[PDB]
């Protein structure tokens, strides 16, 4: 292939869908790496890690949500241009729980500088394994595709 | 003031928008979630944060992220 896949486990909402690439959801709530009002797409480098970030970390099992596994296909030449942040080179405090000013400010500086369209960051859950941030305002974000590939049914709180 | 009704409403809105409401008992689900460790908040029970305005905001945001898909 000439693309690399990243993963979301996402729902449709009233004004945006699970395969959104505009960053509408994170714009509303903020997150570890973005302020409320700044649109960013969050994805994980594995489906397993997406499950940890989406279901386990927010203890959201047992909700009758219509969840979709969403494949984010990133052009390899755009990924080749991504910035890579590591536990080794990130500012101290990036892994605070709850997320605080250090990771939010780092993500804000990256987004507003438009240094790169993509930022690879460690997961706070598994720091050795990466999440992907997409800045939809960046010119190089063109060509990224997102599609629902199946329902996500694995829910640790599922009752048979 | 706990203001559980506000959180129940937030949860019900989320499920109406993004899931299936039929048969869903939102107060029941919320009761458990509030009293279980929330890894995104460092393993604290969300109920223990509802005694401040700041804590209310933090818990409401976490609840909202369940739907928004932002990582915590």
């Amino acid at each position: 292939p000439v693309t690399t896949s990243f993963w979301r486990i996402a729902t449709d909402a009233r004004t945006y869908e699970a395969d959104d690439l505009s960053g509408a959801g994170a714009k509303i709530t903020g997150g570890r790496w973005n302020e409320v009002g700044v649109a960013i797409v969050y994805a994980a480098s594995s489906r397993a890690l997406a499950c940890l970030e989406t279901v386990v970390h927010l203890n959201s099992g047992g909700l009758p949500l219509n969840r979709y596994l969403v494949e984010i296909e990133v052009p390899d030449e755009v990924l080749a241009s991504a910035e890579v942040a590591t536990p080794g080179n990130l500012p101290v405090g990036w892994d605070a729980e709850p997320a605080g000013r250090v990771s939010i400010s780092f993500g804000s500086q990256w987004a507003q500088s438009q240094r790169t369209a993509l930022l690879l960051v460690p997961s706070v859950i598994v720091p050795e394994e990466t999440n992907l941030l997409i800045n939809p305002a960046h010119p190089d974000a063109k060509g990224i595709k997102a599609r629902k590939v199946r329902k996500w049914l694995y829910d640790p709180r599922m009752i048979r | 003031v706990l203001g559980l009704a506000k959180l129940v409403g937030q949860l019900e809105d989320m499920v109406e928008e993004s899931g299936e409401t039929d048969g869903f008992d939102a107060p029941e689900w919320l009761s458990s979630w509030l009293r279980q460790p929330l890894p995104a908040l460092g393993g604290v029970n969300p109920i223990d944060l509802l005694d401040t305005m700041e804590g209310q905001a933090v818990v409401s945001r976490a609840l909202a992220q369940i739907q928004s898909g932002a990582f915590a």
